[PDB]
């Protein structure tokens, strides 16, 4: 009816750029025009193409390796790592034919709990981790050891510092708020009238006017945070050892600019990698309730009646009124987040009942060994596209910036039409799913039972870079604009911004 | 309502049989459906696929589909020659590892973590029209040489040793194996819980009289009149959404050099580059519709109720009564008017999608902090793939390390697009009062609501009957017009009930021809 | 409304050896290095930016605990009944014209009733720890309504569990610049850097914010300040809600930015400060420091 | 209350030039600093330029006579094949060296509970502790175990902190009202 499936269109196909030297390939590939939305065709797969080339040019993809070069995986691992006792290339090419190894250390050593996740990318639009992008299981010499409580870990060799900075903040908030007000009015009257001479004369009355008149309101929010830090964690500045699917993926990238060749790099590993984090845990309850009691009640009666005596003759009325109504509501929304740890505990939290001490005790106990990824800072990932272990480094880089410029622009929601119910639309790919609150319900959150539903405005994309003498970009607002149904709050962030060329 | 005919399930006869393909020597044949039995009814007593055995003309395939990689025996799998004595079995047949003297790799810091469990569950495929599981699409367990790790967060089960009264978590699982076919698998933990509860409550009560009377003596005689207004309206709605889904893992497969089940490839080199509709659609129906890309593994706990009741009273009467007396006689007579409307619906979803049977049938039967926390307890156990992303069956072609096969791509598309339509549960029929049309391979079924069932949801006692439409199938394929080509539908099986909601999607659809 | 400030601190101390007898850490070490040997305020900044301006010479490990707990509930009820009632009721009669006889009785009653009540019952609380064991932070920090300070348990569980894992709750320090050692340029780059911390500490310096109300520290971040309101206090500026607790009350000075430099004229730079950013009024206390600074020249 | 929009001053000229990188930077300065919401001040605050150095890039002086970590950082070659990592990151002096000339350097490894923190750099504006800048674990070859009265433990102290002791004090404010 008022939502219609909107099906996902790709563009025409780029031309072919010309075949790479060093991948003997050529690539073409579609922009995504529009996602598909409300069921709408999901067009198809595979918006990439790629065909074999024959070329005569040169290619100068050798890049040296003074150290040992892994058979299988190609890695340049230094020369002082062959024998070591640790596996520093794959399928320990390196500790293969070992006439003897020097284990450089012989105590059992954990790993950080959960480094490895933190060796994924990080595609920051989507704020989704995605491919592993660094080698957090290399150690190089490493072995010197590290006590968290008893545990002794060691460190990769990527980490500048795991430290276990722990640290926790609970914020608790309620506010209760109560109205009523409660009238009534009873207006009452009678008259008797008698006459007589032989003659009488009997005239009666009675008036009543009542009237009852209630309203009660009440109002609770209830707000509760939990903030767990737990770890600290610093990747290092310099010289990472990459994962060997990330090294050749880009190893892949071809030298002449294909923007879906570099897309399908972030689509697989993501666009950033995170240098700095906090690890710890999130715990947020927020229950917002408001009842409204209304009464009305308005009575009314007449009598009106007469009688003559002389034979006789008498008259009268009755008129009666009851009119009462009695409208009643309540509306209840708690959303309860829970990020880190068990998940015995994350779901015994996510109960809708806030938790026993006991219980959050254990939590933040999890959370240490199972930590969510509370705060990044995070450098896009042609930082890592280095000299020392790529050709044409400056040429992969200079791509990639490009490919990212243009990839945040494709992968922004703000492609997807609006939902209704204040619905936030989230681009899955070329599908974009509403997010409907609570209180909002089907494919376009079209299903909604609440009376009013403030509308928060979705900015529409920020319309192309004007030419230079003052390079700007404005946005409308028009994609959701706010006041329908009482508008939300306006959009916080820029409405223009201006660059220098 | 009035119940539809129980139209007997009806057949094509049989295609005639396929030779007898040179390897599985059995002659392929089938009967489409032309109309399963909409309910009840003479139910079709058969296969829809048959497969008799024979002898072929001619040798199999050769056992060489690939130069210098190493082809196992059983399985036409091809592996990179690092993969043989590796020590791990790159395929079922052991062939790559047993015979081996010595392993050009041991990997001694892999081999020791099993395989992430639960990882198999996201390798099946998934039958759209069923939404049931089927087999394993992707290999689950081959590792492709990678020593891959996956940090088991929850590792930390608690021990008790008497001998030294310590109390202490016992270090085993703490790392799994990730599969080869998967690109992540990511094991962070989330939970998110929104709640919605509306109440609204009203009345609308109006009496509303007059009573009047004259009366004369010297005889002495009356006359009475009356007029009067009785209404009642009475609203009572109660809705309540809980939904709670606790992530576990997220995951993704590779779409690159995808290694598929070695079931799927003998299933698949089995298939003949010709359209015989029959094997496609028995692959279609074994491997299902769809493989799953992407996904959370998790639990989901819905519950929804939703109440409502209006009751609305209107009593009008006039009479006039009238004496004469001095023995007597007395007089009346009037009007009786009532009116009524009164409807009620109660309706309450409750479903668990994770953790134990047992304890996820707790927390359906009963929600409570204890069957949340026993619920989750059970989610580390037996955790189900609770959102994904998934790809038709056809896709898998393109991107398998296999290379291209286009022919029986095409041939399976073409299958699929019909399979989709053929076994839809579209030809169920107009399931009523919100019941939903499911189609059992060959025999339909409406699952209604809390209420009576006699055909089709139809004696339902739900005489508020306002409940939504659902779509006729789409009607075939209009002889194009030499290139372009149009599909009809109409919101009438069954029509949107006394202004319930009109069939959300399309009316019409089009095609390049 | 409850205060809790409490530290446990159980290293005494450490005193970290003078920028001799360090051992730098070779990432740290490794960014020395490539350290331009230039006053390339880039790269200097990107090291105050990872490393921060000063080490530790000295300090504590402990934890800290600190509730702040506030309940604020008023209870309003107002309550009117009214009534009148009234009767006329007389009669005349006659005897000696015509016998008659008349009457009338009239009565009326107005009865009135208003009541309305309100309630506000406002709670807050801000259970914060650094230090001890994550689990034993969340159980400690969990704000429990009967007994906000947190049960005695509870209390000295975290406190044990601080010996372990306790943090840098004070700390004594020396200038990074004085760690640039063991590369090449040392000398060099020790100036630079020197010169460095003065332009970092002068672009984040809060005398950028104009004030915030209600004592907010204003505090540059990157380009833009926030204003760190005091509990309860919201909004912007914090212009919005009240202050709990007591406050000497007024508008406390807060410095100008440093004039830049005079050129080491006669060798001395001088440079000027006005305390106008506010200037303290209604009582507030003067901005605390020097109006001036001199320096020999470098 | 009033936002101000950050507005970015001029860039300053362009810094020297670096023999070693071949490069130069610019900096703007923050005019106006955003308040009250203000937004931000978006882009770089530096641009650079590729430049033909005046400049020689000072080469490292290798290790002389101390053994050379494979960071580039020298040690007493005393301290080779200690049995302890004294190489910071790399501890290139225990690589492929005996077992027989590992000695038993000391029967005890583990640090203070938290000794790296004290390592840690502070940004003193800010307030943050931040990042690793000095190794807090160079035992140089010494076995300095201090008892823990506290934790009552052995631990080894590194060998340069001039002292690391365990007295506990505690310290409480209550005020209710
Ligand atoms: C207006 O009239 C109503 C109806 O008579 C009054 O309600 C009665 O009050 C008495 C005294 O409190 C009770 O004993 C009765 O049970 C009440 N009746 C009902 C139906 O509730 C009401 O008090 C009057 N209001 C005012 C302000 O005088
Ligand atoms: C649900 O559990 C509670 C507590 O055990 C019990 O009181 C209640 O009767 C149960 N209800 C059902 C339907 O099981
Ligand atoms: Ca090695
Ligand atoms: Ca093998």
């Amino acid at each position: 009816v008022t939502l219609m499936p909107i099906d996902c269109e790709l563009s025409s196909w780029s031309s072919w750029t010309t075949c790479d030297p060093c991948q003997k390939k050529r690539y073409r590939y579609a922009y995504l025009l529009q996602p598909s939305q409300f069921h709408g065709e999901p067009c198809n797969f595979s918006d990439k193409e790629v065909e074999d080339c024959v070329t005569n040019r040169p290619c100068r993809s050798q890049v040296r390796c003074e150290g040992f070069v892994c058979a299988q995986t190609g890695r340049c691992v230094n020369r002082r790592l062959l024998c070591n006792g640790d596996n520093d290339c794959g399928d320990q090419s390196d500790e293969a034919n070992c006439r003897r190894i020097y284990k450089k250390c012989q105590h059992e050593m954990d790993q950080y709990w959960g480094i490895g996740s933190l060796a994924s990318g990080i595609n920051l639009f989507t704020n989704s981790f995605e491919g592993p992008v660094l080698d957090h299981r290399y150690y190089a010499g490493g072995c010197s050891p590290h006590y968290i409580l008893n545990t002794r870990f060691r460190k990769p060799y990527n980490v500048e510092s795991y430290t276990p900075q722990t640290q926790g903040k609970y914020e608790f908030i309620l506010k209760e708020y109560e109205s009523y007000s409660d009238f009534e009015r009873n207006v009452t009257e009678k008259m008797a009238s008698k006459s007589g001479f032989s003659s009488q004369s009997d005239r009666g009355k009675h008036y009543i006017r009542r009237t009852k008149r209630f309203s009660h309101t009440k109002s609770v929010f209830l707000h509760a945070r939990s903030d767990l830090e737990v770890a600290h964690y610093k990747l290092k500045p310099r010289s990472l050892m990459l994962h060997y699917e990330f090294l050749q993926r880009v190893k892949r990238l071809p030298l002449e600019y294909s923007y879906g060749e570099y897309r399908d790099l972030f689509r697989d590993f993501g666009t950033h990698y995170i240098t700095e984090a906090v690890l710890g845990g999130i715990y947020e309850y927020t229950l917002v309730m408001n009842k409204e009691a209304m009464e009305r009640g308005d009575y009314t009666l007449n009598n009106v009646h007469a009688c003559a005596k002389n034979v006789g003759k008498c008259r009268g009325i009755l008129n009666e009124i009851k009119d009462r109504n009695k409208r009643d509501t309540m509306v209840e929304d708690l959303v309860v987040l829970v990020r880190g740890g068990a998940s015995e505990h994350i779901t015994t939290l996510a109960y809708q009942e806030l938790p026993t001490a006991d219980l959050m005790q254990e939590w933040g106990d999890a959370v240490q060994y199972n930590p969510a990824i509370i705060k990044v800072k995070v450098e896009p990932l042609y930082e890592l596209v280095t000299a020392t272990d790529f050709a044409y480094s400056s040429t992969v880089r200079q791509n990639m910036k490009q490919a990212l410029e243009e990839f945040q622009k494709e992968v922004s929601s703000c492609h997807c039409a609006p939902c209704q119910g204040n619905g936030v639309p989230v681009l899955k790919g070329s599908r974009c799913d509403c997010i409907c609150p609570v209180g909002s319900q089907g494919l376009a959150c079209e299903v909604s039972y609440r009376k009013n539903t403030p509308i928060d405005g979705k900015w529409n994309c920020w319309s192309n870079w004007s030419s230079c003498s003052g390079r700007r970009k404005t946005r409308q607002r028009q994609c959701n604009n706010p006041p329908p149904q009482n508008g939300g709050s306006p959009c916080s962030g820029p409405a223009s911004e201006t660059l220098d060329c | 309502a009035a119940t539809p005919a129980a139209v007997t399930c009806q057949l094509s006869n049989w295609s005639e049989w396929t030779d007898c393909f040179p390897c599985q020597d059995k002659k392929y044949r089938h009967r489409s459906l032309l109309q399963p039995n909409k309910f009840g009814g003479t139910i079709c007593s058969g296969d829809i696929w048959d497969q008799a055995s024979c002898s072929s003309s001619t040798t199999c395939v050769r056992q060489a589909q690939c130069g210098q990689d190493f082809q196992c025996k059983e399985t036409g799998r091809c592996l990179k020659r690092h993969l043989v004595c590796n020590g791990d079995q790159d395929c079922l047949d052991g062939s790559d590892e047993d015979d081996c003297e010595d392993v050009r790799a041991i990997d001694e810091d892999c081999s020791q973590y099993e395989p992430i469990p639960g990882s198999q569950k996201a390798a099946l495929g998934y039958n759209i029209l069923t939404q049931e599981d089927a087999q394993s699409v992707y290999d689950a367990s081959y590792y492709g040489g990678q020593c891959e790790t996956v940090y088991n967060g929850e590792w930390r089960e608690l021990r008790y040793d008497s001998t030294c009264e310590r109390l202490y978590y016992g270090d085993d699982e703490k790392y799994f194996r990730k599969p080869y076919n998967f690109l992540k698998y990511h094991f962070e933990a989330l939970a998110d819980t929104g709640i919605s509860s509306e109440f609204y409550d009203n009345a609308n009560d109006l009496l509303s009289k007059v009573k009047k009377d004259k009366s004369d003596s010297f005889h002495s005689q009356d006359t009475s009149f009356l007029n009067e207004l009785n209404k009642y309206n009475e609203k009572k709605f109660i809705f309540t959404r809980i939904f709670t889904k606790v992530q576990t893992a997220h995951f993704k497969m590779r779409k690159d050099d995808i290694m598929l089940d070695e079931g799927m490839l003998q299933s698949l080199m089995e298939l003949p580059d010709q359209y015989n509709y029959g094997m496609y659609a028995k692959f279609i129906n074994d491997y299902g519709t769809h493989y799953i890309t992407s996904g959370s593994m998790g639990g989901i706990y819905e519950y929804i109720l939703v109440i409502d009741k209006a009751k609305m009273e209107s009593l009008g009467i006039t009479s006039r009564d009238i004496t004469t007396c001095f023995h007597c006689k007395k007089f009346g007579g009037g009007k009786t008017e009532r009116a009524r409307k009164a409807m009620a619906v109660e309706d309450i979803i409750s479903r668990v999608r994770g953790g134990s049977s047992g304890w996820s049938g707790g927390l359906a039967q009963n929600r409570s902090t204890i069957t949340y926390r026993s619920w989750g307890r059970s989610l580390k156990y037996n955790p189900v793939v609770i959102d994904f992303e998934m790809q038709p069956i056809h896709e898998v072609l393109r991107h398998t390390s296999l290379g291209p096969l286009e022919a029986k791509r095409q041939n399976l598309r073409r299958a699929l697009d019909q399979y989709l339509m053929e076994f839809n549960a579209c030809r169920c029929g107009p399931c009523f009062n919100n019941g939903v049309p499911i189609l059992e391979g060959t025999s339909c079924r409406c699952q209604c609501r809390l209420g009576s069932l006699g055909a089709a949801c139809e004696q339902t006692q739900t005489e508020g009957a306002k409940a939504d439409g659902s779509w006729s199938c789409w009607s075939s394929w209009s002889v194009c017009r030499a290139g372009i080509q149009e599909r009809r539908r109409e919101c009438d099986n069954p029509a949107p009930q006394n202004g319930g909601a009109s069939c959300p999607g399309r009316k019409v659809q089009t095609q390049a021809c | 409304q409850l205060l809790v400030v409490e530290n446990t601190v159980e290293v005494a101390q450490f005193i970290n050896n003078n920028p001799e007898f360090l051992q730098l850490a070779e990432p740290f070490w490794k960014e020395l290095s490539h350290l331009p040997s230039l006053y390339d305020y880039s790269a200097y900044r990107r090291l105050i930016d990872q490393y921060g301006t000063h080490y530790l010479q000295s300090g504590s490990l402990g934890g800290e605990y600190r509730v702040l707990f506030y309940v604020d509930s008023e209870k309003l009820k107002q309550n009117d009944f009214n009534s009148v009632e009234e009767k006329k009721c007389k009669s005349s009669g006659w005897h000696f014209v015509v016998k008659f006889s008349s009457h009338g009785c009239k009565e009326l009653e107005n009865a009135l009733k208003a009541a309305s009540g309100t309630q506000n019952n406002v709670l807050r609380g801000e259970p914060f720890i650094r230090g001890g064991g994550a689990g034993f932070i969340s159980g400690l920090s969990y704000l429990e309504l009967d007994n906000p300070a947190g049960n005695k348990r509870r209390y000295s569980a975290w406190a044990e569990s601080v010996t372990n894992l306790p943090q840098v709750i004070k700390q004594k320090l020396t200038p990074l610049y004085e760690l640039v050692k063991e590369v090449p340029c040392a000398s060099v780059k020790k100036l630079y850097l020197k010169w460095a911390l003065e332009e970092y500490l002068d672009e984040f310096d809060p005398c950028h914010c104009r004030p915030c109300q209600n004592g907010g520290l204003a505090t540059v971040e990157g380009t833009h300040c926030l204003c760190h309101c005091k509990p309860y206090t919201f909004g912007a500026a914090c212009e919005q809600g009240v202050l709990v607790g007591n406050q000497a009350g007024g508008v406390d000075g807060g410095w100008s930015c440093w004039s830049s430099w005079s050129p080491c004229v006669q060798g001395k730079k001088t440079r000027s400060r006005e305390c106008n950013n506010p200037p303290p009024s209604g009582g507030g206390r003067s901005c605390v420091g020097e109006t001036t600074e001199s320096t020999q020249c470098e | 209350s009033s936002p101000v929009n950050c507005q970015w001053d001029f860039y300053a000229p362009w810094s020297e030039c670096n023999g070693c990188t071949k490069t130069q930077t610019r900096r703007r300065s923050v005019a106006v600093y955003g308040q009250y919401g203000g937004q931000p001040c978006v882009g770089n605050a530096f641009e650079t330029q590729s430049c033909e150095p005046t400049r020689g890039c000072p080469t490292e002086e290798g290790c002389g006579e101390r053994f050379r970590c494979f960071s580039g950082q020298c040690i007493s070659k005393s301290l080779v094949c200690n049995g302890d990592s004294d190489c910071d990151e790399d501890s290139a002096d225990e690589d492929r060296c005996e077992d027989s000339e590992r000695r038993p350097s000391c029967d005890i490894d583990k640090p203070p509970p938290n000794i790296e923190l004290t390592g840690n750099g502070y940004n003193e504006l800010t307030g943050q502790f931040r990042n690793r800048v000095i190794n807090t674990k160079s035992f140089g070859g010494q076995c300095r175990k201090v008892f823990s009265g506290d934790g009552k433990d052995f631990y080894r102290l590194s060998g340069n902190v001039l002292s690391y002791t365990f007295q506990v004090k505690i310290n409480n404010d209550f005020n209710y009202e």
